């Protein structure tokens, strides 16, 4: 089965997205409209 | 007399026996 | 762009923005230094102030406990965290900070944000030299401060028993492991630690001189005594007279350079070499492959009661570091140590 | 624009910079001093080190069970 | 711009600068890590 | 002055000849990217398997392993 | 007729830093490897 | 729905998820150079664009396909009439050759000999044809029927008919693919 | 190895490590390693293209 | 001309020279393996696998021999402890002679390529200069490689066609070549699976050759060829150091650590075993095996196997080495003769004690004998003068189970104390430190000084992945930078 | 006023006048 190593494992490569992405996010914000 | 955990606790101490379930 | 003109993507808006020159270029290498580097100092300045050590090792080493600069860090985790990367989604913290903080896992935190903001920082350095146009030696200079990071903070712990044999990040905490290094693999006996200790203070003494003869053979380009002002970055000769310095050094030394290019490739070369020959040594003690013995001496010295040399008493300091401190040192151990067998000379 | 000269001898700097500099001093101030910090951070107070369990140096002797072990260690 | 002068700025911040660090060899002596 | 031709030449020579030649534009490489990150995760799979970091009910990881 | 063809050049003060380096380098692992 | 396709081709479907076989343009990169005895060397600039394989894919297809054609229907059968499995063939004849419950003379090393030379040579003579037409389809011995008498480029479909049987025969033996280690 | 003697029975005896001038003396060294290679590789990598990749730039 | 230093590059602009440079050095380094596997069989002996064997030697490249099923020689022995009765063509020796005649074909072949250099193929159609398709050519070199690794994976590992890996128990005892099974779940990522390995490199060879016809057919982007430089044979060299240290992080760090890919019969315990008391525990988990369903305790300590009680010792510990300490595991301590059996130690009052070992770390360590409940009662203390814990006043005696001291007791506190001292250092053992002239201090096994190396070579190929990186994004300012370069300041 | 040159002195002196109160309040904390 899942253990919850694997839960927060896996719950860390989301967190890892949703960091590595808002830091492109801000750079593709930035980029586009300026601020 | 003596079970394997406190033989190997007074002759190693970083056992793997003696590690885990060290919460007792 | 690219002499083809194909039509700009993202990339191009994303480019020329981060490739910008601003107060402080950040880069495609700013993705990667910033970030980490920032929670690398960040860390180190939280865990030096806040964080304890009572858990890890048995000592207090932040301002809030009572230590000041010297003696406060952010220490390493304790050795039944074995090898453990201490993620605060770990086995371990499972997402608890207050926890985190008290197994040692930001000392991880500081010391994995740090080595990738080493790498974001050299590649900041071929991201610059790309952008000015200019060689790449400022990068492969930095090789060697990463040669000394790696081979200590991470490769010798990995060949370890743990992170816990890391070097804490302190000032006093550095001081140890310094001293755990003599006491247990007699680090000064190492022929790469002399070949590192030949490149720092020989780069030590380039710098001085080469920092002094340029500042004495100057041209008098001016006529007030300060000669700091009698230059301008944008001038094509030279501002000191390499000839003087030359026929200076050639009769002082007996041996001078006579290439200003070969001079500063020098300079690069010997702390460059002096740290990678070191880091090497460092790498070797991650498996206990000491330069500790001399055999031939040993043999000799305990089938000769009288034959001293300042080596014998090298070894003899470092039976007293080793049982001195590993009461202390290693408290995982658990070694309690009755104070007649630890060593011991007369009346100390 | 603005070389870092015309910002330090500004007096709209320091219509600023003496009012949120002396309330972020204090924030630091009463972080530590409300005791907030011993709590964020789970360094023990001068009274907190030895409980009446242990009079000795804590040691985590457990890899997978240590975040129960330091709850015990610290007497919570 | 020039509204107070800098170098009475570089005067007073430089003295509550050396004013907190004789307060960190102060605070040396006393409470905290002060062995007594 | 031409090259020294060979049978062995002949027979390989169109695996040596479309040097230089790309696609326009980005081409796969946003389909690269997408293998560089789950290989990126796979990574960090197996590392931390072998780290005892995510802990998998299936595995010993140990030398236990051996036996069963 | 390989137009490839280069030649190495060792100047006296190239000489005398790798006759130094190879010396040095005797004088202190040697004492290791005497043990 | 694709463009480049569906015209002279018994598929005439657009399937295509990703455009394997889709033509694309090329740009021709020049070569950097690589001389010491310069002062700098460049790192090559763009020379040529070229405007720009369905033929060679066409046969591709057909060859999987027939080669699966064979063994759909080659393993089905050695499992009725004889009685082992399809994966157990080579345990079984590497003990005692056979065909149909008949013994067989030959050794096992002697089988890599046969094959090499014959199944060998009969690929090295497929592909010394340098017309695409003629690669998927020959002619020939090949067709003792005379298939190539009748048209299939209008709405006769007299060729589309192996295409959509070698089709499935690569996915039913991909469905004992999948079945063979697993179940 | 006599030097070694040295410096460990001094670290005993005076605690150098945590003398400030020693403290000093070690920035002294390490800036002077980190500067000899800021300097030296600054300039090195600011030559003027003078001969080709055949031939040392240090010709 | 060229300095000593960049004298190979004269090879970086025709490949046919390239063919012939890489040529010589695959002739050397398969010329060193055979000559090393000739100077291993000429120096190795067979005569005891249970208390000297290969990794106790020296052997460096026999236990990769072993590794992949060769445990035959053409002088009688094996591995496992008897005779062969068919060697075969691969032995030891003829794979230390398959090298050395591969190392001539490959030495007459770099000869021929360096010749013929000017072939025809190695020149573009319609340019007419050299050059070299690296997005195809490395489209070819990865098919051939996930083809061998496929190849490896189904037939050579799991015995479909070849003979199979080193498979041992978890304690190093009973250790043969048999083929593995594929394991496909979650285990195969365990690397105490020898199953894993086969998994492995079928499923990386299948992908190996699916990535390979990729390489082979599509070509890349425009974009995506200048920003790596696509048309050096430098940024393929740049990368492909960057994946040979990547390779040998990976490769020192599971011989280090233990891995199904490194026994421990071929290269000996690891530093974690002695430290985690992996052998001691298993030693007393037989003992109270037996003592629970009724037994002496001479006739339990019998029981245990010689071989296992030599795993948990100090010497035979992988970082309990030097630098300079060179040679064999015996060429420290002497060859192990036989287990003298298992000293337990009783004070006065009748209870029993437990030698504190020495940890890994320590070159000398003083000698302590904790209670059960892990409490010194006993030491050989440093100052005599007025001492409270010296075994004279203790009356520590000494009683051994098994081995050659069977049922012998020691009350002499000169002898106790010298069992004592050897007790920290593990199961005790008979050595001679005449057959080889024994220094009278360890050594590290070949488990440690592969890692020494491919750490070492792993660092120093991060440099030279940062040099050859640089020297192709900075490669048309190398000789020096522009005069009006200026322009880059405000 | 949101620029770079604004996030990057503000990263570091706004975290660095709270540690300095923190540091302050601790040199005054007896037991
Ligand atoms: C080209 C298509 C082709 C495919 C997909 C296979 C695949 C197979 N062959 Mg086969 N072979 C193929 C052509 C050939 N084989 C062989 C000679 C053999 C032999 C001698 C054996 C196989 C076996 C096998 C089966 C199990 C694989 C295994 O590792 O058994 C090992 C796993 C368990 C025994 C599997 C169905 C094996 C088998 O039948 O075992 C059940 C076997 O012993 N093949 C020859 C030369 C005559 C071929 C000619 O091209
Ligand atoms: C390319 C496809 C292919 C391949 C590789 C094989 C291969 C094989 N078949 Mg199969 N077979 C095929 C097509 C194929 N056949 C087709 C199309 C038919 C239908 C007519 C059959 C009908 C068939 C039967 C009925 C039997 C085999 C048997 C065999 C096996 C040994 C006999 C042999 O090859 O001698 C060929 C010699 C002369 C032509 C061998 C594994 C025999 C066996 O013992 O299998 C284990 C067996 O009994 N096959
Ligand atoms: C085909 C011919 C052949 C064969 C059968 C062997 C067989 C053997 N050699 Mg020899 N050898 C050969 C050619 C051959 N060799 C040549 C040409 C050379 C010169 C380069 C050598 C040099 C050599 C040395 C120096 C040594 C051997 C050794 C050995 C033995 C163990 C091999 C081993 O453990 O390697 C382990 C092999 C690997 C771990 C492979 C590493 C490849 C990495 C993992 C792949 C990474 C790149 C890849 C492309 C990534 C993409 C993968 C995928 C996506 C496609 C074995 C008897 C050893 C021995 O005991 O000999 C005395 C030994 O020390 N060989
Ligand atoms: C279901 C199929 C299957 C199975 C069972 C396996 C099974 C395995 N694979 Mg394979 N693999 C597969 C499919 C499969 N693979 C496929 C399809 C691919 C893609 C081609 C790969 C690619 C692949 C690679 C590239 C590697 C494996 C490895 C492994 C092993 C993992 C356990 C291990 O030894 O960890 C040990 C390995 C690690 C923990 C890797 C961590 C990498 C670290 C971070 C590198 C450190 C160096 C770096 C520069 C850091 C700086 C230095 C540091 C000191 C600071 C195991 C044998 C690893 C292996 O062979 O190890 C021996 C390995 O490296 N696999
Ligand atoms: C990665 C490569 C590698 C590894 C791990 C090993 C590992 C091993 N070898 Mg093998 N060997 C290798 C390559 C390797 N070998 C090669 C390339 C050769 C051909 C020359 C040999 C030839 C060889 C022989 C002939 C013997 C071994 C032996 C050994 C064993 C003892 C190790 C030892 O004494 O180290 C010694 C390590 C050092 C001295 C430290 C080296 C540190 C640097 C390199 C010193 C250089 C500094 C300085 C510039 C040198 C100048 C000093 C001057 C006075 C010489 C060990 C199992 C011995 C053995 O046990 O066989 C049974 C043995 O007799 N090896
Ligand atoms: C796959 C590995 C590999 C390959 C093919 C190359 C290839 C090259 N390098 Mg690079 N390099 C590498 C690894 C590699 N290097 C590593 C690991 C480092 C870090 C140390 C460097 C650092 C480096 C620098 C700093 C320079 C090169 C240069 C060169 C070029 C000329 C080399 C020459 O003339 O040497 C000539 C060497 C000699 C005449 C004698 C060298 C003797 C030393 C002491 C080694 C002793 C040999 C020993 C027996 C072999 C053991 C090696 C070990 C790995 C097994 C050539 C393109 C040069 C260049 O780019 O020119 C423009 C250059 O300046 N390399
Ligand atoms: C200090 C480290 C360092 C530096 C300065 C460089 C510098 C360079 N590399 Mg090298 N490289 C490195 C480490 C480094 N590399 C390592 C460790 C690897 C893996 C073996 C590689 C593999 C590699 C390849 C294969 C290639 C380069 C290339 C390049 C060049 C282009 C820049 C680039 O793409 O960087 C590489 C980018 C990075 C190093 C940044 C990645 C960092 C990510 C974001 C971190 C991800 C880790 C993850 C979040 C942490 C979880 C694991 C943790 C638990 C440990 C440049 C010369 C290319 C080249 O030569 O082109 C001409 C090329 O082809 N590099
Ligand atoms: C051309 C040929 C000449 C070239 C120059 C020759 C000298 C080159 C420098 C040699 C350095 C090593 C000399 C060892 C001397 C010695 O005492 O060996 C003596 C030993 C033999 O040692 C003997 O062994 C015997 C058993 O056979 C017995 O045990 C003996 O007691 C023991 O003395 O020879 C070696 O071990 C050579 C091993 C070489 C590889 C070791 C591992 C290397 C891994 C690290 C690689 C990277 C290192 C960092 C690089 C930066
Ligand atoms: C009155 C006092 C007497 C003089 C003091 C003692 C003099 C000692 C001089 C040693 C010179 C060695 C130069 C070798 C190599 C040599 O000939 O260098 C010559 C070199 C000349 O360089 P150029 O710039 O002229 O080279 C041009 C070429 O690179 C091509 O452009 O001079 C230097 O590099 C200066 C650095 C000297 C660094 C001195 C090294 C320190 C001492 C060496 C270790 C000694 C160990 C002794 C152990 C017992
Ligand atoms: C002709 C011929 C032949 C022969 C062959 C031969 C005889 C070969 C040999 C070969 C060989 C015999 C080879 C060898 C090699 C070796 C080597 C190659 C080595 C090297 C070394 C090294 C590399 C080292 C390094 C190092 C050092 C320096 C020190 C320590 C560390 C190290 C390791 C780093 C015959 C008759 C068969 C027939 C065919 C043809
Ligand atoms: C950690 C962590 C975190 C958090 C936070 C952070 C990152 C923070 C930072 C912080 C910081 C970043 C801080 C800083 C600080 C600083 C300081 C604390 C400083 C001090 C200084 C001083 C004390 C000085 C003094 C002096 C001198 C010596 C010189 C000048 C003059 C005077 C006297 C003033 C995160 C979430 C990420 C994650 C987890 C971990």
């Amino acid at each position: 089965a899942v253990t919850p190593s694997l839960k927060n494992f896996l719950g860390s490569l989301i967190a890892g997205a949703t960091v590595l992405g808002g830091i492109a996010l801000a750079i593709t914000a930035v980029s586009k409209f300026d601020k | 007399v003596t079970l394997a955990l406190d033989k190997d606790d007074p002759a190693k101490e970083d056992s793997v026996k003696g590690l885990r379930k060290d919460i007792n | 762009i690219g002499t083809y003109q194909e039509k700009r993507t993202w990339f191009d808006d994303a480019d020329d923005w981060l490739r910008q020159d601003r107060f402080v270029f950040v880069g495609w290498s700013g993705l990667l230094l910033f970030p980490c580097a920032y929670f690398a100092l960040g860390g180190w300045l939280t865990g030096t102030t806040f964080v304890t050590s009572w858990y890890t090792h048995g000592l207090a080493t932040s301002y809030l406990e009572g230590c000041n600069f010297l003696t406060a860090a952010v220490s390493t985790p304790a050795n039944s965290m074995a090898h453990s990367l201490l993620f605060v989604w770990g086995p371990e913290a499972q997402g608890d900070f207050t926890r985190w903080c008290q197994l040692g896992g930001l000392w991880a935190f500081v010391a994995l944000h740090g080595a990738f903001g080493l790498i974001g920082f050299m590649l900041r350095q071929f991201e610059i030299a790309r952008s000015v146009n200019l060689r790449p030696y400022n990068a492969i200079a930095f090789s060697a401060p990463i040669a000394v990071f790696v081979s200590v903070f991470l490769i010798y712990p990995l060949g370890q028993s743990g992170w816990f044999f890391a070097p804490s990040f302190g000032v006093a905490a550095i001081f140890r492991f310094i001293l755990f290094f003599q006491g247990f693999h007699n680090w000064t006996l190492n022929p790469f630690h002399m070949m590192g200790v030949a490149g720092v203070l020989g780069a030590a003494l380039l710098c001085a001189i080469h920092g002094a003869t340029v500042e004495n053979t100057l041209f008098e380009d001016g006529d007030g005594a300060n000669t700091f002002r009698a230059f301008n970055p944008t001038q094509a000769e030279e501002t000191y007279s390499m000839v003087t310095a030359n026929r200076f050094w050639s009769q002082i030394f007996g041996v001078a350079f006579s290439n200003k290019r070969w001079l500063h490739f020098f300079m690069l070369l010997v702390p460059v070499t002096g740290l990678w020959m070191s880091a090497i040594g460092v790498v070797g003690l991650a498996l206990n492959l000491r330069a500790y013995d001399f055999v031939s001496q040993e043999i000799r010295a305990a089938e000769d009661p009288e034959f001293e040399t300042f080596y014998t008493k090298n070894i003899l300091l470092n039976e007293g570091i080793r049982a001195w401190m590993a009461a202390q040192d290693q408290p995982h151990e658990r070694l309690v140590f009755p104070e007649e067998v630890l060593p011991r000379g007369n009346a100390l | 624009e603005r070389p870092f000269s015309d910002i330090l001898t500004s007096i709209r700097y320091w219509v600023i910079h003496s009012i949120t500099v002396p309330a972020l001093f204090i924030a630091g101030w009463l972080f530590v001093s409300t005791g907030l910090a011993y709590d964020v951070f789970g360094t023990p107070r001068p009274n907190e080190y030895f409980t009446e369990d242990r009079q000795e140096a804590p040691l985590i002797t457990d890899r997978f069970n240590a975040l129960e072990q330091v709850k015990k260690l610290s007497g919570n | 711009t020039g509204r107070i002068p800098l170098w009475l700025v570089g005067t007073v911040v430089g003295t509550l600068a050396i004013g907190l660090l004789a307060v960190f060899f102060y605070g040396s002596y006393v409470g905290l890590g002060s062995s007594l | 002055e031409p090259g020294l031709v060979t049978p062995l030449g002949t027979l390989l020579r169109p695996l040596n000849s479309e040097a230089g030649k790309v696609l326009p534009g980005w081409g796969t490489t946003v389909l690269m990217a997408v293998f560089i990150l789950l290989f990126a995760a796979f990574l960090l799979i197996i590392l931390e398997i072998y780290n005892s970091s995510l802990i998998l009910d299936d595995v010993s990881m140990s030398w236990e392993t051996l036996a069963k | 007729p390989n137009p490839n063809k280069q030649v190495v050049e060792l100047n006296r003060t190239s000489l005398y830093w790798g006759l130094l380096l190879i010396f040095v380098l005797a004088v202190l692992f040697s004492s290791y490897i005497f043990n | 729905r694709p463009e480049w396709l569906d015209g002279s081709l018994p598929g005439d479907r657009g399937f295509d998820p990703l455009g394997l076989s889709k033509p694309s343009e090329f740009v021709v990169i020049g070569v950097d150079e690589n001389d010491q005895n310069a002062a700098k060397n460049n790192k090559g600039s763009v020379e040529a664009i070229v405007q720009a394989g369905l033929a060679r894919f066409r046969e591709c297809e057909l060859i999987h396909g027939r080669w699966a054609m064979l063994a759909c229907l080659g393993a089905l059968v050695a499992e009725a009439t004889t009685g082992v499995s399809w994966v157990e063939a080579g345990k079984v004849e590497l003990d005692g050759a056979s065909y149909a419950g008949l013994s067989l003379p030959f050794s096992i090393t002697q089988l890599i000999w046969i094959e090499v030379i014959l199944v060998g040579g009969a690929e090295f003579y497929r592909n010394s044809e340098t017309n695409p037409e003629k690669r998927c389809y020959p002619g020939g011995v090949f067709d003792p029927l005379k298939l190539a008498s009748e048209d299939e480029e209008r709405a006769f479909r007299l060729k589309t008919a192996e295409i959509k049987h070698a089709r499935l025969a690569m996915v039913s033996f991909f469905g004992y693919g999948v079945q063979a280690l697993s179940t | 190895s006599g030097t070694f003697n040295f410096m460990i029975v001094f670290q005993a005896e005076h605690n150098i490590l945590m003398h400030p001038f020693h403290m000093l003396g070690v920035a002294g060294v390490f800036g002077g390693s980190l500067f000899s290679a800021m300097h030296g590789s600054l300039v090195t990598s600011s030559l003027i293209r003078e001969t080709t990749e055949n031939e040392s730039a240090n010709e | 001309g060229l300095p000593w230093y960049r004298v190979h590059t004269v090879v970086i602009n025709d490949p046919g020279r390239l063919i012939s440079v890489h040529l010589m050095h695959t002739a050397l380094v398969s010329g060193w393996a055979g000559s090393m596997a000739l100077f291993e069989i000429s120096v190795f002996d067979p005569s005891d696998p249970v208390l000297n064997p290969m990794w106790r030697q020296g052997m460096f490249v026999l236990p990769f021999m072993t590794r992949l099923g060769i445990t035959q020689s053409w002088g009688g022995w094996t591995i496992s402890g008897e005779t062969a009765t068919n060697p075969g063509i691969w032995s030891y020796e003829g794979v230390a002679a398959a090298h050395i005649i591969l190392s001539g074909a490959l030495f007459l072949a770099s000869v021929w390529h360096w010749t013929y250099w000017d072939l025809e193929l190695f020149r573009d159609p319609r340019t007419g200069k050299t050059a070299l398709d690296l997005p195809k050519i490395f489209g070819i070199h990865l098919f051939l490689s996930g083809l061998l690794c496929f190849g490896f994976g189904a037939f050579h590992v799991t015995g479909v066609f070849g003979p199979g890996i080193w498979v041992s128990d978890p304690y190093g005892l009973t250790g043969r070549v048999q083929p593995v099974a594929p394991s496909w779940g979650a285990d195969g990522f365990d690397p105490y699976n020898p199953g894993g390995i086969a998994s492995h490199h079928i499923a990386a060879g299948i992908l190996g050759v699916l990535a390979g016809l990729f390489h082979l057919c599509v070509r890349p982007s425009i974009r995506l060829y200048f920003g790596l430089s696509m048309g050096s044979i430098e940024t393929v060299l740049s990368s492909s150091i960057a994946a040979v240290f990547w390779a040998a992080f990976v490769v020192a760090g599971t011989m280090w650590y233990g891995s199904a890919a490194t026994p421990i019969e071929l290269f000996g315990p690891t530093r974690y075993q002695w430290d985690q008391g992996f052998f001691q525990q298993e030693i007393q988990k037989r003992v109270q095996a037996s003592l629970a369903e009724g037994a002496s305790l001479s006739d339990a300590w019998s029981r245990i196997p010689e071989k296992l009680a030599f795993y948990d010792y100090i010497g035979n510990n992988p970082a309990k080495g030097g630098l300079f300490r060179t040679g064999a595991m015996n060429s420290g301590d002497g060859i192990a003769v036989g287990w003298l059996g298992h000293a337990s130690f009783k004070d006065q009052e009748g209870r029993e004690l437990f030698v504190r070992r020495m940890p890994t770390f320590f070159e000398t360590f003083p000698v302590l004998l904790l209670d059960k409940d892990g409490i010194v009662r006993a030491d050989v203390p440093f100052r005599k003068a007025e001492s409270k814990y010296s075994i004279e006043q203790v009356g520590v005696s000494v009683t051994f189970y098994g081995g050659e001291l069977d049922g012998l007791t020691f009350t002499d506190p000169a002898t106790v104390k010298k069992y004592a001292r050897k007790a920290q250092l593990g199961e005790i053992f008979e050595f001679d430190r005449s057959t080889l002239q024994s220094d009278g201090v360890f050594r590290s096994s070949p488990r440690g000084w592969f890692t020494f190396g491919h750490v070492c070579f792993a660092l120093l190929f991060f440099f030279g992945h940062i040099w050859h990186g640089a020297r192709t994004i900075f490669r048309d300012v190398f000789a020096g930078i522009d005069d009006d370069i200026n322009d880059q300041v405000e | 006023i949101f620029t770079v040159r604004w996030l990057a002195i503000h990263g570091i002196a706004v975290p660095t006048i709270f540690f300095l109160g923190a540091i302050t309040a601790m040199q005054f904390i007896q037991r």
